[PDB]
């Protein structure tokens, strides 16, 4: 994606680590949630923010 | 000379060294497989304090391993006659073979 | 008799209760670090002469503070009494008083100590270091001083338990700051050490729970500019205790306060080469060996070691 | 008790000077350290004022080591001479424990004002 590119440009050398680039740049996250009490605090409503 | 080369000094002391290992392999003699150990100790030494124990495992294991030893894991025994307690989940029996004592 | 009483107190804070019996010295049970020429070792030995009074908050209950006067020896006396009085200006020095009190026809000298903790340091790295659930009462009194926790903790059995009870780390991560005060306050001890020229071996048993540090009975004078602390038991039987307590805990926080935010580093930037040497000459600043914040500029195996 | 040097070790006279060939003959007083496994030099007081590189011919005689003298300590003693101002250079990296060996062996034995 370009968001890639754009993550990468802007690097001091050009290496990123690597735990950085899905957290900014993936279009799909997936939870897990084991019971409805973490459910309410995590995924509530239609739309959150993580 | 075991806190001087320990603390003070910074480099080997392999003459030390050496004399550090003859005397544990003199007094500790020691059994190891892939964390299933066992140990064949002079007492009147434990008893003072003047080697290793089986509360000083304790001891090491809670600050530096970071886990609690309970003492039902490790055993203790006294007359050598009967082999370990327990070694790699086998034990040991001293039965007659032929003319002489084995142990399987 | 009871004048003595009023002699020790002195200036400040009038609220004594002798916890010894009379004008005599008190037996105690603490953990040294004595290597002289004769023994070495880590191990509990049995009081340095020290009597002992505990000073009264208001409303006359119980506070830890203590007026540690000890007994020995005149050319000591006026030995301390030289290196006090170089040594007095800096903060992480407690207040001596020294004084000479006559018990029956000798003026026999005193080192009246002043707002002491009733345990040092190395009661607390010992009794960490050398665990023994049969008999925790010193951890169990440290513990429950310093507010990390209560009595009624103690009843719940398995409580020291690192498998079960995995609550018990937010018991001793309230030690954290603390420690951490006690290696600030070392720190600026040693630059004073070192810039009023005083040659001295540091040890942890030379420092209550607080910071401060006492007692220099063993040290010689040079030419100021020209001193030297010697930190090698001292760091070295102290360090498995800042990763049990967490001691470095406040140093994620804005400015390094626990009542502020947490620093939200940059995404990318993974260096982190200055902060390590930063962290380092604040903390560790007399460590006399090179510190490679990268090891693939070590020499052998064991600076590997000593850099990981 | 942590006592800093119960009993300590000896000195002799050796060579030294400012870079390396500059070290002439006997200019300095080294306190030694006698392990079994050789003699290591400990401290060099000098009456000179910038020296930077001593030397010792090793036991066989074949070789000889050199010695980065870093940077003096200035101080001044009492003797049947007066003050005499000399310069305290430590072998470069020397651990704070020897400076301290050296420094309470000097201050114990040797008169300063
Ligand atoms: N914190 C504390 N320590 C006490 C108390 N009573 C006795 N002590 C002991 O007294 C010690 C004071 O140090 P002390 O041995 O007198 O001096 P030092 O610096 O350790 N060595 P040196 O005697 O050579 O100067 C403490 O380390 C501790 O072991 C008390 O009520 N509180
Ligand atoms: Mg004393
Ligand atoms: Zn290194």
């Amino acid at each position: 994606n370009d968001a890639l590119n754009n993550i990468i440009n802007n690097a001091r050398d050009g290496c990123v680590p690597l735990n950085i680039i899905p957290l900014t740049t993936a279009a799909k996250l997936m939870v897990v949630i084991p019971d409805y009490n973490t459910y309410k605090n995590t995924c509530d409503g239609t739309t959150f923010t993580y | 000379r075991l806190y001087e080369c320990l603390y003070r000094n910074r480099d080997v002391d392999t003459d030390f060294v050496n004399e550090f290992y003859a005397y544990l392999r003199k007094h500790f003699s020691m059994m190891i497989l892939s964390d299933d150990a066992v140990v064949c100790f002079n007492s009147t030494y434990a008893s003072q304090g003047l080697v290793a124990s089986i509360k000083n495992f304790k001891s090491v294991l809670y600050y530096q391993n970071n886990v609690f030893m309970s003492e039902a894991k490790c055993w203790t025994e006294t007359d050598l006659t009967k082999g370990p307690h327990e070694f790699c989940s086998q034990h040991t029996m001293l039965v007659k073979q032929g003319d002489d004592y084995v142990y399987l | 008799a009871q004048s003595f009483l009023n002699r020790v107190c002195g200036v400040s804070a009038a609220r004594l209760t002798p916890c010894g019996t009379g004008t005599s010295t008190d037996v105690v049970y603490r953990a040294f670090d004595i290597y002289n020429d004769k023994v070495a070792g880590f191990a509990k030995f049995l009081k340095t002469n020290c009597c002992r009074f505990q000073e009264k908050d208001e409303d006359d209950n119980l506070i830890d503070s203590y007026f540690v006067v000890k007994r020995h020896t005149f050319s000591n006396y006026q030995h301390e009494e030289t290196i006090y009085n170089l040594l007095k200006d800096c903060p992480a020095v407690a207040k001596h008083d020294f004084f000479k009190f006559r018990i029956d026809g000798d003026m026999v000298p005193h080192i009246s100590r002043q707002r002491l903790t009733k345990y040092t340091m190395a009661d607390l790295v010992y009794a960490l270091r050398h665990f023994d659930e049969g008999n925790c009462d010193t951890l169990k009194e440290i513990l429950v001083t310093y507010n990390c926790c209560d009595d009624d903790y103690f009843n719940k059995k398995d409580w020291y338990d690192f498998v079960e009870n995995p609550d018990i780390l937010r018991v001793y991560a309230n030690l954290g700051e603390r420690v951490r005060q006690a290696l600030l306050k070392t720190v600026q001890f040693c630059d004073a050490m070192r810039n009023a020229g005083i040659v001295g071996v540091l040890t942890l048993d030379n420092q209550d729970l607080n910071g401060n540090w006492y007692d220099f009975g063993d040290f010689i004078q040079t030419t100021p500019g020209s001193g030297v602390p010697v930190v090698d038991s001292y760091y070295s039987l102290l360090m498995p205790i800042l990763t049990l307590t967490r001691a470095l805990t406040a140093e994620s926080h804005v400015d390094t306060d626990l009542t502020k935010p947490y620093i939200k580093w940059d995404l990318l930037k993974y260096d982190f080469t200055e902060e390590r040497l930063k962290l380092f000459d604040r903390y560790f600043k007399y460590w006399d060996q090179t510190y490679h914040p990268n090891c693939v500029n070590c020499l052998d195996d064991r600076c590997i070691l000593h850099c990981a | 008790n942590n006592e800093l040097s119960p009993v300590a070790l000896r000195q002799m006279s050796c060579a030294a000077g400012t870079t390396q060939t500059a070290c002439t003959d006997d200019n300095a007083l080294a306190y030694y350290n006698t392990t079994k496994g050789g003699r290591f030099v400990l401290a060099l007081l000098s009456d000179l004022q910038d020296l930077k590189w001593a030397r010792f011919p090793k036991s066989d005689g074949t070789g000889t080591i050199y010695t980065e003298l870093e940077p003096p300590c200035r101080f001044v003693t009492d003797t049947p001479k007066g003050p005499k101002v000399k310069y305290l250079y430590f072998i470069k990296g020397l651990n704070n424990l020897n400076r301290g060996m050296v420094l309470g062996s000097l201050a114990a034995t040797v008169r300063l004002q």
